[PDB]
């Protein structure tokens, strides 16, 4: 499971 | 470039996403070797949020000294914070061991146990005073003494006991219940009313250890809380308030823990919060009472 937003 | 003049310019140009993406490009990158170790897999909630080796908090034990936590040390502002993740069912004992060892007096929780139908944090504190919690692994006992429930936040009084040494300490718990994941608080007045409640309690005082601030991962909503508090301290002891650069202070903070502040709107809110809070620093005492009425804590 992930959290970080890498746009 | 002065914050209020900079705010109006970016809001007229609509370039909030560009200003934020520039901060991500300039951000520090340090190793997280201990966090990536195979034995520590079950001590991490998210595989993409890890503490740097240089600023991580170490538990005082020979077996395994790991916990997903970081020490943010702000030199010029003279204040320290410990940012950590929302504990897992197996790391609740480690969480309270850290609080004891680092001599913290306050815990700031900016999330809820269940957000968007999923478990985001374990129930690490007792809900009923007759039902105390005992953490067998670290030999600690925790009891709820009292609670003061408001409309959007709750302040709890807890008693933490080290069963090995027989000592007792009072810990204050500040729970913000209406701050959504990847969202912002309702108003600058509701956020500030909460911040000043934590300030007046004595938890952020240098006679005690660093305050523990967390959310689910402890980087998004925690970054917004810490950036606003540090910026306000800086303009009080510098005696030239216009020289405080928000973007530069955030970059100094990211040298200690990755990804502080997760969206462009969280960065915009930090500006609004510091500009409004600057009125109190300027000598106008009456704005504190105006924040309490605009927050509607009834």
């Amino acid at each position: 499971t992930d959290y970080y937003r890498k746009g | 470039m002065e914050m209020e003049k900079e705010f109006e310019q970016i809001d007229k140009s609509g370039s909030w996403a560009a200003i934020y993406q520039d901060i991500r490009h300039e951000a520090s990158d340090f190793p997280c070797r201990v966090a990536k170790l195979p034995k520590n897999k079950n001590r991490n909630r998210y595989r993409d949020v890890s503490p740097f080796d240089h600023s991580r908090i170490k538990l005082h034990q020979e077996d395994n000294d790991y916990i997903n936590a970081s020490l943010i040390k702000m030199e010029e502002a003279q204040r320290s914070y410990i940012l950590t993740q929302g504990p897992l069912p197996n790391t609740c004992g480690h969480f309270w061991e850290m609080v004891w060892e680092q001599k913290s007096r306050g815990v700031v929780m900016l999330n809820r146990v269940m957000e968007k139908g999923s478990l985001k944090c374990a129930q690490y504190w007792p809900q009923k005073e007759e039902k105390e919690m005992i953490f067998e692994d670290t030999n600690l006992k925790l009891t709820l003494i009292s609670e003061d429930i408001k409309s959007y936040y709750t302040v709890r009084q807890l008693e933490l006991e080290n069963l090995t040494t027989q000592e007792t300490r009072e810990i204050l718990h500040f729970h913000y219940t209406t701050w959504p994941d990847f969202g912002v608080p309702e108003s600058p007045a509701s956020f500030l009313n909460f911040l000043f409640k934590v300030r007046e309690s004595g938890s952020l005082s240098p006679e005690h250890g660093p305050v523990v601030v967390h959310a689910s991962a402890g980087i998004g909503r925690s970054g917004t809380f810490c950036l606003a508090d540090t910026c306000l301290l800086l303009m009080d002891k510098r005696k030239d308030p216009s020289s405080v650069d928000i973007k530069k202070v955030l970059l100094e903070m990211r040298k200690f823990r990755m990804g502080l502040i997760q969206t462009a709107d969280q960065l915009r809110f930090s500006y609004l919060a510091v500009i409004e809070g600057a009125k109190f620093i300027m000598g106008d005492s009456s704005v504190q009472d105006q924040w309490k009425e605009l927050s509607h804590e009834d």
